[PDB]
Formats: C-alpha cells, structure tokens, sequence
RNA sequence: AAUUUUCUUU
RNA sequence: UGGUGGUGCAUGGCCGUUCUUAGUUGGUGGAGUGAUUUGUCUGCUUAAUUGCGAUAACGAACGAGACCUUAACCUGCUAA
RNA sequence: GCCAAGGAUGUUUUCAUUAAUCAAGAACGAAAGUUAGGGGAUCGAAGACGAUCAGAUACCGUCGUAGUCUUAACCAUAAACUAUGCCGACUAGGGAUCGGGCAAUGUUUCUCGACUUGCUCGGCACCUUACGAGAAAUCAAAGUCUUUGGGUUCC
RNA sequence: CUGGUGCCAGCAGCCGCGGUAAUUCCAGCUCCAAUAGCGUAUAUUAAAGUUGUUGCAGUUAAAAAGCUCGUAGUUGAACU
C-alpha cells in the first residue's frame, strides 16, 4: 500500500482503447513515516572489550 | 606451414601431448601442463630450471595420465624405479 | 504449527553470532536485550526472534552447535586441534608382522621389524 | 567500464597477453566474452534465424525465441551463439555474447602450391551434430564457396575464400547444420598435417608467465 | 635428477609402516597394479613404498614451482582428513577447502566461492570425484592420494596409499607437507622437523 | 522401445520354457516370467501360541509351519501389491528392499 | 459387481 | 449531435473462477543435437516450495509468512 | 539299460588348403488344422442352460462335441524375437556362472571326492563407462563409416 | 494501403487465406524480377547419399528367409 505507487488509464487510438498500468516501486525510506520493510531486520555491530584489562 | 615467399603464415601452431603426439585442440579444458623444477645437492630446487610436460584432455579421460607421466620423468631422469618397459 | 520463519531463523542467528556474551537466561531479558540493540519493526517479531534465541541458547549449553560463531568454541577447535600425543607411530621396535611385507622391505633396501603374521 | 573478475581476464586488461592465439595454443578456458572483445575488435555477426520454440503448460503455450547467430570478421575467427530468451531482443543479444565466447581459431591452407594468402581448408574436414553432416573439401583459386545460403555465410566469417562444401542429413534444422558447420570448420585445426610433425618447444603459459605480476 | 641426499630415511619408512600406509583393500583396477608388490594372502594387496616414496617426492615437485601458495589447492571431503588438510594449508600456503566441495566451485565465476586455483591436492578421487571433474573442466592438474581400489580419471600423479586409515591419511599429509617445506620453504633435511606427525591425525571426537 | 533389457523374464540359452498357472486367476505365464514368493508361515497364528501351550500334549513339542510357493501372474501380482510399478532408474535395480 | 455417448469452428 | 440500439467472439477498466491451495520465475553454472531438465529434492516436519537436512548446483525474486484492522485487564503518565 | 551321434578341453597324433557364403534343389519344422486305427482322466472351440446389464450375443458358474494323447500318412506357419543373417581381425575395467585343463611341501572326509585360490580355453549372461556409434531409446556391438572398401547371401 | 462480397464468389505449385477491419478473393495506386520477351501444360536431367560400385538403409521409421544341408555364382591364410 505505501510501495508500490501505481497509475492507471485509459489511451485512446484508432482501434479500441487500450488500457495502461504502470506500478513503481517506491524506495525503502519512502514510507511516510519509516524507512525498514517489515521483513528485513538489521543488527548493529557491537566493539570488543578487552578481556583482562590488567 | 610456409607459402612461396618462406616464412610461416598461420594463426599458431598447436603444441602436441607428450603422451600420444596428438595436438591439442583450443577447447581441450581436460588437457593440462605439468611443471617440474630440478635438484641440486641438499635440495633447494633452484627456481627459473623446469621441465614441462603436456597431456591431452584424451589421455585424461582414458586415465592413463599416471602411466604417461611416470614413463616421461622414468625417460627425463626424474625418478627412479617407479615405471618399467618390462611389465 | 509453530514452525519458525526464515526470516526469523536468520535475524536469530545474526544475533547470536554477534551478541553472545550479552546474552542472559531470562527471555524477558534477553527480549529486553534484542529491543536494545537490534531494531525490529514489530514487537510481535522481537519476541519471536528472542524466544527462537533463548532456545537456541538452551541447546547450545545443552551441547555444541554447527553453524554459529562468537569468538568462541570455533576457535577452542584449534585451541584443541594443537593437541598432539606422544607419537603414537613410534613404538619402539614392534610394528607389526608379514612375511610378504618383510620380503618387500628386505628386497628394496630396508631392514627393520621382525616377522610373525600367520 | 568492465572490471574483470578472472585471472585471465586481468591478465587481458591489464595487456600481459599480445595475442589470442597465445590462449588457444594452451586450451585456456574464456568465461568473459570481454577478453575476445579486447583482442579481436571490428568482429561483425550476423542474424541467421529466431526459432520460437513453446512448451505446452497446464494453462496454455509458454512460448520463448530461440536465436542463431554466427559471428567473425574476415580471418580465421567464428563463433556461434544460440540463445533461447522470452523476448527477441534479450536472445539476440545473448546470442553475440555466446558466440564472441566461442569465437574458434580456424586453419586456412591451400589447394594447390602455397603462392600468396591461404583461401582454403588445409585438409578436408566433417563435422556432425544431430545427423546432419558437413564435409568441407579445398577449392583451386576460383569458384568461390559451393554451399548452402547459411553455411556459405558462415564460411565467409572465417575468410574462407574457396571452398567445396558437402551436406548430409536434414539441413532444414538449422541450429544442427550450424552446429555441424562450425564443428566442421573447428576441426581444421585438429588434424596432424605432415608439416606440424616439427617438435614445437614447450610453453609456460600467460598465468605461469605472469604469476607475479598478478596478485592484490 | 634424483640426488644421493635422497637417502633411505629408514625413520620415515617405519613411520608409513606403523600408520598402515601399504596395504589396500581388497581389488585392483589394472591402472594401479606397478604400485603393488607381491599379493598378500586373504585378499589383500600390498603397496610398493619404494614407489610411494618416489610418487610423493614426485608430488612435492609438482606443488612447488608455483610462486603464488594459495593457488595450490588441497580438498578432502572426508572426516578423516579434514583436519589434515587443514595443517597442511596451516604450514604451507595452500588453501583448505574441507567438507562440503560446494560443486560450481571451479565453474561458475557468478558465485562468491569463485577461487580458480593452480593445482588440485585430493585424498580420496572415489569420495571427490567431483572436484576432479570440475578441473578437468577447466583445465587444472589434479594430484590424488590413491588407493589400490581408487578410478584414476583425470589424474596426473596418483600416491598409493592405505586412503582410508586415519593414521596413513594423517601421515602422508605430513610428509606431503614436509617435503614441500624442505623442496623450497624453509626445512632442511639433515635436521628434524617440530611439527609432530601425530598432530594431522583426526577422528575419535 | 525395449522397456526392458531382459524383456520382463529369464531367458537366456533357451528356446522355450513350461508355462505355469497363476494362483489367483489361472493364467499361463512362462516358468522365467512368473513372480515367484515364498509363503513360510506357522501354522497356527502368534496369537494363539498361549492357547495352543495350555491344550497341548507332548511336553513341548515343535509347532509345524506350512511352506507354501505361490506363482503370480504380471496383472495378478501388480493387483496383489507384491510387485509395484517403479521409476524408470529404480527399474534396473533387482535387490530386494 | 457396475460405469455407453460427447456433430462439424471462432 | 444524440441513442439503456447491436457487437463483452473488437475492447479498456472492474469483478468472478482455476485457487477455502502453495504454487511460480530469472542470472551464472551442470545434463541433453534438440524440445527441455537440475536448481524447484531421498527422507522428517508444518496452515504453507514451512523449516531441517542431503545435494551439480550457487546466489536470488514473487507468493505464503511477514504486514494492517478489529475483542478482551490496567497507568491517578498530560483531562473532562 | 541299450544304440547311434555331439560341443568344449588335453595333445611334440594324423591329412594338407581339403575353406566362407549361397540361386536352383532338399531335411527338420511349436501350436492349431486333415485322413484312417487305438484311447478318451482333466481342461475345453461349437453348444446348452443360470446370474450382470437397457440390450450381453462375451467376460462369471456348471455341464459339454471336436480337440487336448498316440500310431501310419498330410502341411509348413507364429511377436518361429535377441523384432538384431553367416564367417574372420582388433578394441575398457571388474565380478558372478557352466564344461574342460593346469598349479597348490592349500583345508577336510572312512588317493579319491568335496571346498578354497590363481591362470587359461569355449559358452550363457551381468555391473560401470563411453575412446566410439545412433535421431534417440540405447549398443562391447547396433564400435573400428563424409577419415565412407575383409568376404558373402536375404531384403 | 483504399473501396465490393462475406467459408459464398473464389485464390491457391505445398503450407495455406476467406463466417463485416480480407497485407493470400476483385477494382485502383505503387513496388519487385526478366526483358522484346514472360507464363502455363507435358517429357527429361541436377538436387535424389529417395537406386547408392563410388555412395543408401534393415532392433524400434519399409525391410535378416523359423532353421540347416547343399551345386552354379562370389570370395579365397602364408611361403619360391
Ligand atoms: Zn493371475
């Protein structure tokens, strides 16, 4: 509903009028209010501690 | 090949299969180059001296590469009683 | 049935090759944990993901698991792979015994073991 | 801007290897058809047929279009590229990429005395695919090539001048009589003449030649 | 050619006979009948180790003159010589792929796994058939370590050997490894190696 | 096309073999094409081995069994599930499972 | 057990 | 110009079926002259080509799932 | 039990080209079918009834003539198949099986047999593979064929 | 391309076009091939490696006699 931004219509011509759909997809941070899919989950990366310290 | 004038006019000249003296065709993907560095006293193969040898991807596929390759390093010198003219 | 998703199976994994130590026993921690660090669209998701993690966590210390790593047992497997015995191949004059063997070893140019077989 | 990713293909761009003929004398495989565009420039192809060939499925007829192409300019180099692809355009275009990566080395002799250029086959060669056989036989100077519309095309990629042609089977299969034409003409250099009974000195190869100057 | 400094060793002849390396199973596939001596009665066959020796040494050779290690390349799909195969890519500079070959590893540019090596070391060609086959797709040499009952397709030096123990797998390895070291790495054959042969064997987890 | 390299029975150095008859149906299928089963079965069912125990004499004598061979027919056997129709590699197999 | 039939095309 | 006049076997858009289910397709590779095939599976499991696993396949895309709406207790967190 | 004959094997035995394939011409030739004699248990064409079905004339049950057996005369064909003529040379790895022969300071049972191993000849076949062939299914021949020619019949 | 008919007239060497949008029916425009020449009907030749000595094919597309003996016929080891 929010990625895939379509169109539809009706061109006429000399034989019946044909009928024209065009659907793009919307990049990821176009949601309006997010940027991630529900489907794709991302994990940070942590930083290593030294484990003796002195 | 060489025309009237003398020198030699062709695309190349294939190289041939020690083996069998067959040469080797431009999509022959089973034929291979072995390369071998010689000696010297307490080892220490010195690099820039080799022998080389070439098997057609028919020798390959027949599986008689081992016995070709013993028969030509036996024949070179580069070992020693592994392969016999005698069976 | 209950069957986890591939999604939720790779996020899980992700997680727990990256955030091992950080881990706890507690799922509502470990949920806590997940929530923290990993930003997942759904809650509904975060709580999967964590209880697929928590079960992974009891079977990992239930026993070993393949195909995840942490700074961790995958490199205890080389900590191990340095064992080395005290040369089980070397005996001291006892090998073992056959008479086609010993014919061979005599003829070619060696002499060691005795002879015995059958 | 093409970036290789094959030591071969480095090797190709980077310029280590002056010729081709160096990678057909050892039988190097080609997985790039960038390499054949680097050495063998001004190589003009040619459209011989788009078969489009259907397979029956529960709700109708899926249908895709089977290309034919066979490519090389004037010297000893052609190649045929078959594609199968749901639109024209894209089987088209596959088709010259698969025939630039099976452009072959083809061996031009003489009919008679060697006086100038070689026009011909050294020796006569077959080739066989699906029954159908082409036989090529040397011409004398004169006379052209002596084939079908197809295979004459083809023969005229490989600089060819003259040539005697023989056919066998049912050539209205068009994808099997190329193929036989093309193996017919690949096997020119596959026959041991007398004069390559020469004991060629042994190679190293480009990847053994430059086994240093390739590393990152 | 060969060298008197290629002496008998008998240390390492007595190490092959403790870790089995001369005996094959029980059948011949005529492709490896000069690497056998006499038959042994029950139906089994003993290998030469005069011929092993030389098929190794022979093997060394052919591993080195290659100026990039990580060209030469060393599979076995067996559990037995997994490890091996990783002490051997851990002294010399070869890469271990063990486990799974993953086929489209020598063909297939496309995958990430695309390596295009130099050589191709194998232990077993009946349990790796398939990576014989991938370079002799596209065009590499292919060393094995044999048996009396292995298929010598494609294969251009073949070492007879046991195959199948553990201990002959870990053992030759090693000796595979030393030779190459002592060919053109560092070693020196007059001294001792620190590397124990016992550390490539495997199993009993 | 030949289905099958013996062509579905055991002749080989022969030129003609008795024919039997089908247990089922009595049909006449050749003596090398005949499915042949062997039906060694006790007597009595494992379930009654108390019964029989408790109303016997002897001292525990041997209970016989009944070592019958049953020959099918191609139709008969494939109805019977004795025989079942398989793939064309698993065809060339003739261990049984 | 028992199960016959589907006109010529678009 | 107008036509609720015909032609839905000229059409567009829309809707209903196949389909209250789990199916479908590229790129690079392997097999086959070829139409095509593997990938998309022995087996086990699931609502699912769902997932384990083997594996001349590897890496991917759609669908399913995921997603959104709706029904259940209370926070004196800013109120009438 | 008798008679005639046969293949392979062993052989420092005999003859010495006596050989291969065939028109015309001949021998045998399953089953079914015919003419006379004997015999006819079982099954069983034709047929008789009894069920199923709308119609069953058939498939199902019982009975049932010729036939199924045999002798003396006939014919002469079957998917008579390995849907693959006969003779000869060469060609990849292995394991079963039949007949013979060779070898074992091999095993066993009151001079032999049985079993085990290796080699070899001649058959019946089998597994994998494809140097090779085919349109493919597939083929150790259907390979040694556009690189086309060992010989000879049928079609 | 424009007009007439609408499985009708018909076109058409074969495939094949025609049931109201007919690039294949008949009228117009233009284009293509040969040229003072072009088409059609028949006989023959090449293609026909579909007569095959060169040079066919016979397991499944047509095709190995059910099998054997046997004379013409064909072919016939090496050695002077
Ligand atoms: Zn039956």
């Amino acid at each position: 509903v929010d990625f895939i931004d379509s169109a539809t219509r009706h061109v006429l011509l000399r034989q019946g009028v044909l009928g024209v759909k065009v659907k793009i997809m919307l990049p990821e941070p176009k949601t309006r209010q997010k940027k991630s899919l529900p489907d794709i989950v991302v994990v940070l990366d942590p930083k290593e501690e030294e484990p003796i310290t002195k | 090949m060489e025309n009237e004038a003398g020198q030699l006019v062709d695309l190349y000249v294939p190289r041939k299969c020690s083996a069998t003296n067959r040469i080797i065709q431009a999509k022959d993907h089973a034929s291979v180059q072995i390369n071998v560095c010689a000696v010297d006293a307490e080892g220490r193969q010195i690099p820039g001296e080799k022998t080389t040898y070439a098997i057609s991807g028919f020798v390959r596929s027949k599986g008689e590469s081992d016995d070709c390759i013993n028969r030509l390093t036996t024949q070179d010198g580069l070992l020693e009683g592994v392969w016999s003219y005698q069976r | 049935g209950r069957v986890r998703t591939k999604t939720t199976k790779r996020a899980s994994r992700v997680v727990i090759e990256k955030y091992y130590p950080r881990l706890t026993l507690d799922f509502q921690t470990n949920k806590r944990i997940v929530d923290e660090v990993a930003i997942i669209a759904s809650k509904r998701l975060r709580n999967k993901i964590a209880g697929y993690t928590t079960h992974l966590m009891k079977r990992i210390q239930r026993g070993p698991v393949r195909g995840i790593s942490f700074k961790l047992q995958e490199e205890e497997r080389e900590r191990k792979d340095q064992y080395v015995p005290e040369v089980s191949e070397l005996e001291v004059d006892r090998v073992n015994v056959d008479q086609d063997t010993k014919d061979m070893l005599k003829s070619l140019g060696y002499d060691q073991i005795p002879v015995r077989v059958l | 801007e093409w970036v290789p990713v094959t030591k071969l293909g480095r090797l190709v761009k980077a310029g280590k290897i002056k010729s081709i003929e160096e990678i057909y004398l050892y039988s190097l495989p080609i997985k790039e058809y960038q390499i054949v565009d680097y050495f063998l420039p001004r190589l003009n192809d040619e459209v011989m047929k788009v078969v489009p060939v259907q397979k029956q499925t529960r709700a109708g007829q899926r249908t895709r279009f089977k290309a034919f192409v066979v490519i090389g300019d004037s010297d000893g180099h052609v190649g045929l590229g078959i594609k199968c692809a749901k639109e024209v355009a894209t089987a088209i275009r596959g088709a010259i990429i698969m025939g630039k990566l099976s452009i072959m080395p083809i061996r031009r002799g003489y009919w008679g005395t060697a006086l100038g250029d070689p026009h011909t086959v050294p020796v006569k060669v077959s080739g066989k695919c699906g029954s159908v056989t082409v036989r090529l036989v040397p011409a004398p100077r004169g006379a052209g090539l002596v084939a079908a519309p197809v295979t004459k095309r083809f023969l005229q990629l490989a600089g060819i001048e003259d040539c005697y042609t023989q056919s066998r089977g049912s050539t209205k299969t068009l994808g099997n009589f190329v193929k036989a034409a093309f193996a017919a003409a690949s096997l020119t250099y596959g026959i041991l003449t007398p004069n390559l009974w020469a004991e060629r000195p042994f190679g190293q190869t480009p990847i053994e030649e430059y086994a240093d100057i390739l590393m990152q | 050619g060969r060298p008197n400094i290629l002496n008998a060793t008998d240390e390492d002849i007595k190490q092959l006979l403790a870790a089995n390396c001369h005996i094959g199973s029980k059948n011949l596939e005529v492709r490896m009948d000069n690497y056998v001596w006499k038959r042994r009665s029950d139906g089994v066959h003993i290998l030469n180790l005069g011929k092993t020796w030389e098929k190794l040494v022979l093997a060394a050779r052919v591993i080195a003159t290659i100026e990039n290690p990580a060209d030469v390349c060393v599979v076995s799909t067996r559990t037995y010589g997994h490890r091996a195969v990783l002490k051997f890519a851990a002294h010399t500079g070869a890469t271990a792929i063990a486990g799974r070959f993953t086929p489209g590893n020598f063909t297939n540019y496309i995958t990430r796994t695309y390596r295009e090596p130099r050589l191709i070391v194998v232990t077993d060609p009946r349990a790796d058939a398939q990576a014989i086959k991938e370079a002799s797709f596209v065009n590499i040499p292919v060393i094995a370590l044999c048996d009396t009952d292995s298929i010598l397709n494609h294969v251009d030096i073949a070492i007879p050997t046991n195959n199948k123990g553990r201990k002959s797998i870990g053992l030759i390895w090693y000796l595979l490894a030393r030779e190459v070291l002592r060919v053109r790495g560092t070693l020196s054959r007059s001294a001792p190696w620190d590397v124990m042969p016992d550390l490539y064997f495997y199993r009993d987890p | 096309t030949q289905k099958r390299r013996n062509n579905g029975r055991n002749k080989h150095g022969r030129g003609h073999v008795k024919f039997v008859r089908c247990i089922n149906c009595s049909r006449a299928v050749p003596k090398d094409k005949a499915i042949k089963r062997w039906t060694i079965r006790n007597m009595v069912e494992t379930a009654a081995i108390r019964d029989l125990s408790e109303a016997s004499v002897y001292s525990e004598y041997t209970i016989p069994k009944l070592y019958i061979k049953l020959q099918y027919c191609v139709s008969c056997a494939i109805h019977s599930r004795v025989v079942r129709v398989r793939s064309r590699e698993g065809r060339r197999i003739r261990t049984p499972p």
